[PDB]
């Protein structure tokens, strides 16, 4: 097998078991990792579902490659303890992550400089008796707080709101959209899908700015 | 990590072949002398041909077989180079080419050829079998590794014995080592590989459209010899005159009529050395049993 | 003292040594100073990279720590300022176990240090002092202490111990300790007793060794 | 279409180094000439399928010289010959009071491979020496071509064993054998063996009538234990060679 | 025991071929003009290969650079749909494959006039689509197209063919059914000559056939580079007759 790790004897197996509008909620914390220059802590708990995750910043790191006019972002999603999302399922989100911050970050302030983003999908409850799609907007919030902690030039507190398998990311207090994500749902529910996302965005950004300006 | 040799030194050996000389003191078609010595363990041997030194090790343990061949036991050969044997080499590069050129040979020389009965590793079908292991170590290179590892593995198989077994469903009774004897293994045929080493004294075209065959082929390139050679060829045979493998993977172009004329000379070489192993296996085991005679009379 | 050694037994390598104690055969190789890689250099001191191959299996984590503690011991042995922006690759081969690799690693750690010490002498690199290592065990049932046990005695051993010392002034002064590998159950009180033989024994080891080096190398030396 | 091309007009070449015979046999290098031996075989009367060919000389070191010769059909039956496949297909030859249906063609086994007297035949030759204590000195495995004296009856051989008149050295080779066949009889049975006796009776059909009405028996005289103890010796000593040659495929 | 019929006593193979016969052999030149200047397509029976060549051009790194000659990269793509039974895992570092990646280099170290292309890169791309056995010599014949497909400097044609042995009898142009049925040898044959580029034997071979066995494949191999030539030439006529 893998000669680099301790994976036990091969013939063992893990243990098996069988059967015998609501509120979302946060707890947002910064400044707790001394390796980084930007850290952010996120608790989430909603109705069957409790979620905690860590966003980590390293920047500006040097680039051994070549010259660029401006900065470059690198984003990692890694499984924590229990929930195991698929590998190719991860990087699609990482693709969707980078597009929004490329309408956020003053890379032109940062020539030949790198951005390292480590996201640790650390622990999630789903006690409910598109499972990754329910965790998208909280990432952007978790990144933004850590990116404020490294103090990097950011245009807006941009945030995403969720309405039932749909993720829409805003700026300008919702007056423009910067990132769009849709799974199955209804048809032409878009206009209501504007709304419930927007107000959570209207909730969340206020929760964020409270976390920093009051500190 | 690069070996540097002058082009002046390059012409020098190339001249020596053009006057039928080679630096070692052998003939062109002469092979080194082989020193085989066993350690105290079974499947323990030190094999030495002048400068090139190797060491290998055979072991076995209990595992289940695959789904693939649920009848048969498990066996594989490790040949991980350490840069101990020469500073050219990476720390355990399993992805280097020459390594693969060492690998696939011994893969075909043993595993696909099947000198060893894997079905005689079946303790119980599908439940418990043997996992037999062959770790090849290189010590110091003067070339001929792939011939040395050809020998030293097949040397090791004829010296390893496995311990005693008793089956009752799950009650699988591996006995103590010293009450119940270890049991040697079943070898279908004994393969011996031969390195061939090739030298154009000319350009490309006199090999290509120069109709005159003019290409020198020798056995067991030494280190300096090996660094200038133009084609690479290894054949493998037995005592029953069958050809195990042939591998000319490119390099210099090469007449077919040479190759048969080459491979016949392989036969007389490998046979004498083979029997030299066969006596020494006996003679050491004779020395084991004469010292076993020097033990029970002693005790 | 059923130990014995060989110097200068490889060809294309700077320093080579076979160390043979009572049951375990181990050879070490030293190549240096040679061209370092990009990711490996130090602007001031000498960079060291160490490879240990087991007898059985391949290089895994069990090997990795025996490597890394051996990294710690050699670093003060080497006059490291003498070779800036350089590299000495050193490589060890376990050939014989002499101890259950599934259950122990004790003797090999004593062995490989005693192996690699001599190939550096073959290598002739600027060094600092003299050294030795022995394996020491304490029996579970008898509650006594044996210097240089065996593997069956390891089975009834309660605690396994490796001591590495730094020897100067004719190798007589304990200049420093290098490694004390306390493993198994032990107290306060055994430990100062546990040094107190190996205080003697490693010097008694080196007392043999000082002879052996000159015997092998003064005929390699010229007059 | 698989039998050798002569018929009953073949002889083995007397020049063992003739170039056309070298062109006939490239492996003639190992074929020795043992036509200069004195060979006689205890056979049945009702037998032209002869398998055995033996001599016994006496070496002046203190011991006898044993050479037994078994027919080299192997020079002619080859893997790829359908006649050898019929050797697999028929499996064997059968032996009845009426007849004897045989695995090989009739010209082949009964004449040109059969070790009959003074006919030039290919055999395989194994050379033993042993002391008066039946302890084997050495054994020598090879091919040869041999020349014989006479194939005996069951009784004609006993007309040469205990007669004490036919006293040439061929018979002094015979009186070597049963002398030490007893030690072979002893030490085989002392090793832990059995010796049963079951005269599976032979119906002596009356030679003037058609259907049988006489019941007779098989009689096992002294000639039987002469040959057999060296045949099982060939079943073991040569086997102790080929196990040392082929440990995994040997029959 | 095989329940089928390997080679008839009436002289025939599975499709009815004789022992000295080939499959249908089709090449093509400039199959992908928009992709690279070396682009050639092979059908040799159902062995179907897309062959692609890039160069002579600048490296990606100055480390991978020489001031004497070219470099040669071999990238083999065995699809998981290449066979009947779909293979589970990918092959991209499989030690079986790397051998061939070594092999074609040393086979083609010595046709390329390496000195007259220094500081530049030759990359040879392989796409194994449909696999029909005879797989090794299938490749080389696709290579010999692709180098000429850009017209790279060379000495000669190079031909490749697997020829198998049922017990006594040579089999030109075996298939994978026959490949698993008997012993086979592939020959990398150079031009019109009797000199070899590739020689590879996996199966167990009795020695005595082998000279005769080697004497077989040359007439096949000469008919290979035969059929490559005119097929290029009738393409080669199609250019200038309608270019001019």
């Amino acid at each position: 097998q893998d000669r680099r790790r301790l994976l036990g004897p091969a013939a063992a197996k893990p243990m098996a078991f069988s059967n015998t509008e609501s509120e979302q909620e946060l707890s947002l914390h910064t400044g707790f990792i001394e390796n980084c220059n930007g850290s952010a802590l996120v608790e989430a708990r909603s109705l069957g579902h409790q979620t905690s995750l860590i966003s980590a910043v390293y920047g500006p790191r040097s680039i051994r490659g070549s010259f660029t006019s401006q900065g470059t972002i690198s984003i990692q999603l890694k499984n924590g303890l229990l929930e195991k999302y698929n590998t190719n399922e991860l990087k699609e989100v990482s693709s969707f992550l980078m597009g929004i911050f490329n309408s956020v970050v003053n890379l032109s302030r940062y020539p030949k400089s790198g951005i390292d983003i480590f996201v640790y999908l650390t622990y999630d409850k789903d006690l409910t008796n598109s499972q990754i799609s329910s965790l998208i907007p909280h990432c952007i919030t978790s990144i933004t707080l850590a990116l404020a902690d490294a103090g990097i030039e950011l245009v807006d507190m941009a945030g995403a709101g969720e309405a039932n398998g749909t993720v829409v990311s805003f700026i300008k207090n919702g007056e423009e959209i910067v990132g769009f994500w849709k799974d199955d749902g209804d048809d032409e529910d878009l206009l209501e899908c504007l709304d419930r996302c927007k107000e959570q965005y209207n909730r969340y950004r206020d929760l964020m700015i409270s976390c920093l300006m009051n500190q | 990590k690069d070996i540097e040799i002058s082009a002046s030194e390059s012409k020098f050996i190339l001249e020596a072949l053009r006057q039928n000389y080679r630096l070692d003191g052998r003939s062109f078609d002469q092979f080194r002398d082989v020193e085989i010595t066993f350690g105290k363990e079974f499947g323990d041997v030190s094999v030495k041909m002048g400068n090139t030194k190797v060491h290998c090790r055979i072991s076995c343990q209990i595992a289940q077989p695959y789904e693939d061949r649920p009848f048969e036991g498990l066996f594989v050969i490790s040949t991980e180079i350490s840069p101990m044997a020469g500073s050219q080499f990476e720390n355990g590069n399993i992805t280097g080419e020459d390594e693969v050129l060492c690998s696939r040979i011994i893969e075909k020389s043993v595993r696909r050829s099947g000198a060893l009965d894997v079905e005689g590793l079946c303790i119980v079908a599908g439940s418990k079998c043997w996992a037999v292991r062959a770790d090849v170590h290189f010590l110091d290179c003067d070339g001929g590794f792939i011939d040395a590892s050809c020998i030293a593995v097949m040397a090791g198989l004829m010296h390893f014995k496995k311990p005693d077994i008793t089956v009752h469903g799950e009650q699988i009774i591996v006995h103590p080592v010293n009450e119940r004897e270890p049991v040697p293994l079943g070898i279908l045929h004994i393969p011996i590989c031969v390195t061939f080493s090739f030298f154009n004294p000319q350009d490309t075209e006199e090999n290509i459209k120069g109709e005159t065959n003019s290409e020198i082929s020798i056995i067991d390139a030494t280190l300096k010899e090996e660094l200038l050679r133009d084609g690479v060829l290894t054949v493998t045979l037995n005592k029953n005159r069958e050809v195990v493998q042939v591998s000319k993977a490119g390099g210099l172009p090469m007449d077919a009529l040479t190759l048969m004329k080459c491979c016949h000379e392989a036969y007389s070489i490998i046979e004498k050395i083979t029997d030299q192993i066969l006596q020494l296996l006996k003679e050491d085991s004779e020395k084991r049993n004469k010292y076993a005679a020097m033990l029970t009379s002693e005790n | 003292m059923s130990v014995q050694a060989e110097i200068g037994i490889l060809d294309h390598v700077d320093g080579s040594s076979e160390f043979v104690s009572q049951d375990t055969k181990v050879i070490c190789s030293v190549t240096g100073p040679i061209e370092p890689k990009a990711r490996q250099e130090l602007p001031t001191q000498l960079a060291l990279e160490i490879i240990v191959r087991p007898a059985k299996g391949v290089a895994t984590t069990r090997e990795k720590v025996l490597e890394d503690k051996l990294r710690a011991v050699l670093t003060p042995l080497i006059t490291r300022h003498c070779y800036p922006r350089q590299l000495c690759q050193i490589t060890c081969q376990i050939l014989e176990s002499g101890e259950d690799e599934a259950e122990f690693s004790l003797r090999e750690l004593s062995c490989c240090i005693n192996a690699a010490f001599l190939a550096l002498v073959d290598a002739g690199i600027a060094l600092n002092s003299m050294c030795a290592s022995i394996p020491i065990a304490i029996i579970k049932d008898t509650s006594d202490i044996i210097v240089d046990p065996t593997a069956e005695q390891l089975k009834i051993s309660l605690s396994v111990h490796t001591l590495a010392l730094e020897f100067v002034n004719g190798g007589k002064v304990v200049k420093n300790v290098l490694l004390l590998d306390s493993n198994g159950d032990f107290n306060e009180d055994q430990l100062f007793s546990l040094l107190e033989l190996g205080e003697q024994k490693c010097q008694e080891l080196v007392t043999n060794i000082r002879r052996i080096i000159q015997d092998n190398i003064s005929p390699r030396l010229v007059v | 279409e698989c039998l050798p091309a002569e018929g009953h007009d073949w002889k083995a070449p007397t020049k063992l180094d003739d170039p056309e015979a070298v062109s006939k046999d490239p492996l003639l290098t190992k074929r020795k000439d043992l036509r200069d031996k004195l060979i006689c075989s205890i056979d049945p009367p009702g037998c032209v399928d002869i398998n055995d060919a033996l001599h016994a000389k006496k070496l002046p070191n203190g011991n006898w010289e044993v050479g037994v010769h078994i027919a080299d059909v192997t020079h002619f039956v080859k893997p790829g010959t359908a006649l050898d496949a019929e050797g697999a297909a028929r499996g064997t030859s059968v032996y009845l009071v009426d007849k004897r249906i045989d695995m090989l063609p009739m010209l082949l086994g009964t004449d040109l491979c059969s070790l009959k007297p003074y006919v030039d035949r290919f055999a395989f030759s194994v050379i033993w020496e042993l002391d008066d204590s039946a302890n084997i000195v050495n054994v020598n495995f090879m091919k040869s071509v041999i020349r014989s004296r006479e194939a005996f009856s069951y009784e004609q051989a006993q007309l040469r064993i205990d007669d004490k008149t036919q006293n040439d050295e061929l018979t002094m080779g015979m009186r070597a054998l049963l002398k030490l066949s007893v030690k072979l009889k002893q030490k085989r049975l002392e090793a832990g063996a059995l010796n049963l006796a079951s005269p599976e009776v032979k119906v002596h059909m009356d030679s003037e009538t058609s259907d049988p009405n006489e019941v007779e028996i098989k009689k096992l005289l002294a000639t039987n234990s002469l040959v057999e103890e060296f045949m099982l010796l060939a079943n073991i000593s040569v086997a102790r060679k080929i196990y040392d040659a082929f440990p995994q495929t040997a029959m | 025991m095989s329940r089928l019929e390997i080679y008839s006593p009436e002289g025939l193979r599975l499709d009815g071929r004789r022992w000295n016969e080939l499959r249908r052999f089709e090449s093509s030149i400039n199959t992908h003009p928009h992709a690279a200047d070396g682009s050639s397509y092979m059908e040799q029976g159902n062995n179907k290969i897309i062959t692609l060549v890039k160069g002579p051009k600048e490296p990606r790194l100055k480390s991978q650079m020489d001031t004497s000659k070219a470099l040669l990269n071999v990238s083999v793509n065995i699809t998981k749909f290449s066979k009947f039974e779909r293979s589970k895992s990918s092959h991209k570092n499989e030690r079986r494959v790397l051998e061939i990646q070594t092999s074609l280099v040393r086979m083609f170290e010595k046709n390329v006039m390496l000195n007259i292309y220094p500081r530049t890169v030759i990359d040879i791309e392989i796409h194994v689509l449909e696999q029909d056995g005879g797989i090794m010599g299938s490749l080389i014949n696709g290579i010999t197209l692709a180098l000429i497909d850009a017209g790279i400097s060379m000495f000669d044609y190079i031909s490749g063919i697997s020829v198998g042995l049922y017990d006594t009898t040579p089999l030109l142009d075996t298939n994978s059914l026959e490949e698993n049925a008997m012993s086979t040898v592939t020959l990398g044959v150079v031009g019109k000559s009797e000199k070899l580029s590739l020689l590879l034997v996996e199966d167990k071979i009795p020695l005595d056939r082998l000279e005769n066995v080697l004497a077989i494949g040359i007439a096949g191999a000469h008919r290979v580079r035969d059929l490559m030539d005119e097929e290029l030439r009738k393409h080669a006529q199609k250019r200038v007759s309608n270019a001019s």
